């Protein structure tokens, strides 16, 4: 599925910059109920690009899990989450990717 | 040889004014609808119902009529009308239907097996949802049976699943069946807050008193017309009438037992009918053998 | 309370239909108070409503406020109630538990009813009420409640003024339920008081009901009472003449 109206108005994904003060550690964030949102200062590169992929492969594993109960509302062990991360990363990058 | 018949022009339909509207208004947009626990049952009968202003109102996130067609929603006539408010989560709507079980559908409202209706929803996130929380509204999540279609429950004991009695105080295996939605303006699509309303309709050995608009044709006079006064159906030419009707009287007939006068519904005003021309039609003619002049 | 007697005349008749119908004998066969019958006067709990009722009241202060209907009288069954105070007429169709004696205190209707569980119907009119004789007939005719009404000025006379005084329909109501009993509400202020209501109860009839110029019933003719009246009926002219007729 593709993202939330919700999510694209609570995330931000730019850096606001001037008076207000944030931490700027990439975190895809699944506050609950339905609210998913990334917490990314995001500029015009290349890395960014693959870690914004990274992020929202996050926030569709939890979409996913989303109907299950509270307590089993998590990756499956430790290591699934990030791994489901990384697959998309890494296939973001290809070169055949880039072209189309 | 053959009858000489003056055929009708227009159609003429003249029923009473609508000045009797349902309150729909009252249904929607009462800026409180309660809880789904304690649903608001109101009646709606005695009045014209028309569905303009319910379709003129916010635009419906599901809008599905089991028993009565969505076209034939002002054509059909009810006995009695019930509406039912309630405030529920975006997943929860789908439990209000026909043959649906669900948490919601068995322990707070039960549409009937062979409901006959529309359900009525829409996106209330705007005014029930506050940044604290609309902790207000409440639905209830346990309970000793499944409830009856049409079936309201408002009281408050301690739901005892354990073997030893709660005493009507919480604690362990002693939880309170109400529990609270919170509502936000930041929560998702399916768990904002939703108004709907159930149009509930029935049948009932009474006078119906609740049939939908009726439209009106401007009166159109000296010609031949179809016409439709208040029920009283024809053909004719409508001309003024010097006679004069009592109030109550609505209808006029002669010595033969056929219509001759009505009163117009709308505006009281006394409209003499005359039966549209008709004749034999003769053929004179001299022998086709002198001339084919007729 | 105190059950007279007396002769009801020619009175009762009142319009079948909705249609208007100028210097024309019509017949008609419907629920009528049969002319020179005897009505009850009252100056069993219930009073038995029948197929219908004809309710005639004659007293100048107006004492008389409304009337109550009822299959059993309890808050088992549908009811019916209407109160005509002085500002508006009242009808309320409720399954009311009433009192087992129902009065009013009037600025209260207190004293009326115990309870009213659920209510099916609800209206407001103008006051019905206004030397003066109020005659009405009540009937439930295919799940429609009719209460047709006429307020007639009577010179000071001992009993109901022989002549004609057509019922025109008043108030039609879709209340569709069972109604077997009724009962007349009286006023009274907590105070002794005494009022006189007629009673009668319609029968199935045919008339023959004559329309004059501008549709109003100046006579009728009850087809059963006599063999003249039959005659009338058979011919359908007031006036017959000399002969032998079947
Ligand atoms: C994205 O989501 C919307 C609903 O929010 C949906 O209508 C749309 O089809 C989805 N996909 C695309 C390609 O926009
Ligand atoms: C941060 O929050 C404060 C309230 O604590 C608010 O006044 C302020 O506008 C917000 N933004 C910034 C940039 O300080
Ligand atoms: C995927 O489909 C789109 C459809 O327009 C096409 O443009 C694109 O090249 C395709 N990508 C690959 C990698 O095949
Ligand atoms: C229809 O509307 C007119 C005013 O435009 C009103 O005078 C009339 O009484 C209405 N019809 C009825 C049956 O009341
Ligand atoms: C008559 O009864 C109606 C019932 O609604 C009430 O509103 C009104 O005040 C009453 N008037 C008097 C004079 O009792
Ligand atoms: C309406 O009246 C009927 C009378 O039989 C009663 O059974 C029913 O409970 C009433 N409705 C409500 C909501 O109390
Ligand atoms: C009908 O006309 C006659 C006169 O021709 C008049 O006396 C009578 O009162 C009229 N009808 C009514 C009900 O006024
Ligand atoms: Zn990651």
């Amino acid at each position: 599925p593709n993202m939330t109206q919700g999510f694209w108005e609570n995330s931000m994904l730019t850096d606001p910059g001037n008076v207000q003060k944030a931490v700027c550690h990439p975190t895809a964030w699944d506050l609950g109920k339905g609210d998913f949102r990334i917490l990314m200062c995001t500029k015009v590169t290349m890395d960014d690009f693959l870690t914004a992929h990274h992020e929202m492969g996050h926030i569709q594993y939890d979409m996913a899990y989303a109907a299950q109960p509270f307590l089993l509302r998590n990756g499956a062990n430790e290591g699934f989450h990030e791994a489901v991360g990384e697959i998309m990363s890494l296939s973001a990058a290809t070169p055949k990717h880039l072209k189309s | 040889t053959s009858n000489f018949r003056v055929q009708p022009t227009e159609s003429i339909v003249r029923f009473p004014n609508i000045t009797n509207l349902c309150p729909f208004h009252e249904v929607f947009n009462a800026t409180t609808f309660a809880s789904v626990y304690a649903w608001n049952r109101k009646r709606i009968s005695n009045c014209v119902a028309d569905y303009s202003v319910i379709y003129n109102f916010a635009p419906f996130f599901a809008f599905k009529c089991y028993g009565v067609s969505p076209t034939k929603l002002n054509d059909l006539c009810f006995t009695n009308v019930y509406a039912d408010s309630f405030v529920i989560r975006g997943n929860e709507v789908s439990q209000i239907a026909p043959g649906q079980t669900g948490n919601i559908a068995d322990y707070n409202y039960k549409l009937p097996d062979d409901f006959t209706g529309c359900v009525i929803a829409w996106n209330s996130n705007k005014l029930d949802s506050k940044p604290s929380g609309n902790y207000n509204y409440l639905y209830r999540l346990l309970r000793k049976s499944k409830l009856k279609p049409f079936e309201r429950d408002i009281s408050t004991e301690i739901y005892q699943a354990g073997n030893k009695p709660c005493n009507g105080v919480a604690g362990p295996n002693c939880y309170s069946p109400l529990q609270s939605y919170g509502f936000r303006p930041t929560y998702g699509v399916g768990h904002q807050p939703y108004r709907v309303v159930v149009l509930s309709f029935e049948l009932l050995h009474a006078p119906a008193t609740v049939c939908g608009p009726k439209k009106s044709t401007n009166l159109v006079k000296n010609k031949c017309v179809n016409f439709n006064f208040n029920g009283l159906t024809g053909t004719g030419v409508l001309t003024e009438s010097n006679k004069k009707f009592l109030p109550f009287q609505q209808f006029g007939r002669d010595i033969a037992d056929t219509t001759d006068a009505v009163r117009d519904p709308q505006t009281l005003e006394i409209l003499d009918i005359t039966p549209c021309s008709f004749g034999g039609v003769s053929v004179i003619t001299p022998g086709t053998n002198t001339s084919n002049q007729v | 309370r105190t059950q007279s007697y007396t002769n009801s005349f020619t009175r009762g008749v009142y319009y079948p239909d909705k249609v208007f119908r100028s210097s024309v004998l019509h017949s008609t066969h419907d629920l009528f108070l049969p002319f020179f019958s005897n009505v009850t006067w009252f100056h069993n709990p219930a009073l038995p409503f029948n197929d219908g009722v004809y309710f005639a009241s004659t007293e100048k202060s107006n004492i008389i406020r409304g009337w109550i209907f009822g299959t059993t009288l309890d808050s088992k069954t549908q009811s019916l109630l209407i109160v005509n105070n002085a500002t508006n007429v009242v009808i309320k169709v409720c399954e009311f538990q009433f009192c087992n004696d129902p009065f009013l205190d009037v600025e209260s209707e207190f004293r009326v009813y115990s309870s009213a569980n659920n209510c099916t119907f609800e209206y407001v009119s103008q006051p019905f009420l206004m030397k003066n004789l109020r005659e009405f007939v009540f009937k439930n005719i295919d799940g429609y409640f009719k209460i047709y009404s006429k307020h007639t000025p009577i010179n000071l006379e001992r009993d109901l003024p022989q002549g004609f005084s057509a019922l025109e329909p008043l108030v039609d109501l879709p209340i569709g339920i069972n109604i077997t009993r009724f009962q007349t509400l009286l006023a009274l202020h907590r105070t002794a008081g005494a009022a006189a209501y007629y009673v009668g109860y319609l029968q199935p009839r045919t008339f023959l009901l004559k329309y004059n110029e501008n549709g109003t019933i100046t006579d009728a003719v009850d087809c059963a009472l006599d063999p003249l009246s039959e005659t009338k009926c058979t011919l359908k002219s007031f006036t017959v003449e000399k002969g032998i007729y079947q």
